[PDB]
């Protein structure tokens, strides 16, 4: 079905724009390389590693 | 025989102290149907920390 | 070309039509409400000029398309509520009903129902 | 790329008649080619592999 897939796609492209803006901040030394990035990224990771790959 | 134990496959900013160990043993006559055995440590001599995939 | 893209075959395919429906509903409401000139309650003879065949074919086509991507009874109920609530631009609403009754399959009785209630 | 290429595959009296005809056009396409989905989910699995390696390397520190 389709509604499922689009729901997934939006759930993804939010985390995508989030990580991208985080990369920009890293590029420009915005957040300052400290720690808060590390914990943030390992939370966008933990978010996706729960039901990662339903396989059909 | 030459066996080679690569602790991981990714090269960093800072070169580790051991990208891989390698052992080599003379095979002698072996003969048909026979079998030789060698045991190797892979396991934590520093930090109690092993990153896995290990490739032997 | 604006009504051509508005026709939601290229669009309604990708976008889930929960919020696309709200988009079309607000679009209908914004077509109704905006520019309420000729509010003259004496707007009787202009029904003859707001006749379906005289009303422009692009207005007709857009109404037709809003009927496709939406449902009949929800549209009529929404119209009942809107025309109860707020002021109107009569040319569009009257030609719109003129298109409504013939467009949708046998909804004369359900229009007459809320007409009788009103 | 998964959802985009999927969404491209997902896409692939007179007035009463036009209404049912255009309804029939927008009669929702509920289905998607499974073999494409599988091909993408392998591409994805290989990137997931790279990400999970990088996450161990970093959550250790």
């Amino acid at each position: 079905r389709v509604q499922y897939l689009r729901q997934i796609h939006a759930n993804h492209e939010t985390l995508l724009r989030e990580v991208q803006t985080l990369r920009d901040r890293l590029c420009t030394e915005d957040e300052a390389s400290s720690c808060a990035t590390a914990q943030r990224l390992l939370q966008v990771y933990r978010q996706l590693r729960h039901p990662s790959l339903i396989l059909l | 025989l030459c066996i080679q134990v690569l602790t991981s496959s990714c090269a960093l900013d800072l070169d580790s102290a051991c990208s891989a160990i390698t052992y080599t043993i003379p095979v002698d006559q072996l003969g048909p149907g026979a079998r030789r055995e060698v045991t190797l440590p892979l396991g934590p001599g520093e930090n109690g920390g092993l990153d896995l995939p290990v490739t032997v | 070309c604006w009504f051509g893209v508005f026709s939601g075959h290229t669009l309604g395919s990708v976008i889930s039509t929960d919020p696309l429906k709200r988009f079309f509903s607000h679009t209908l409401t914004q077509i109704l409400t905006h520019s309420p000139v000729l509010k003259a309650s004496d707007a009787v003879q202009m029904q003859r000029e707001w006749s379906f065949a005289r009303t422009h074919p692009l207005l007709t086509s857009l109404y037709r398309r809003l009927f496709v991507m939406l449902s009949a009874e929800e549209l009529v109920g929404h119209l009942q509520e809107v025309l109860e609530t707020q002021e109107v631009h009569w040319q569009r609403v009257l030609s719109f009903v003129s298109a409504l009754v013939v467009c949708f399959p046998e909804a004369q009785q359900l229009l007459e129902d809320w007409v009788a209630r009103l | 790329s998964l959802s985009s290429a999927i969404a491209k595959h997902e896409s692939n009296p007179y007035r009463k008649e036009l209404q049912r005809e255009k309804k029939k056009m927008l009669q929702t396409n509920l289905k998607v080619s499974g073999a494409l989905y599988r091909e993408i989910t392998l591409k994805v699995a290989e990137v997931q592999l790279k990400s999970d390696f990088a996450a161990q390397k970093l959550s250790n520190l």
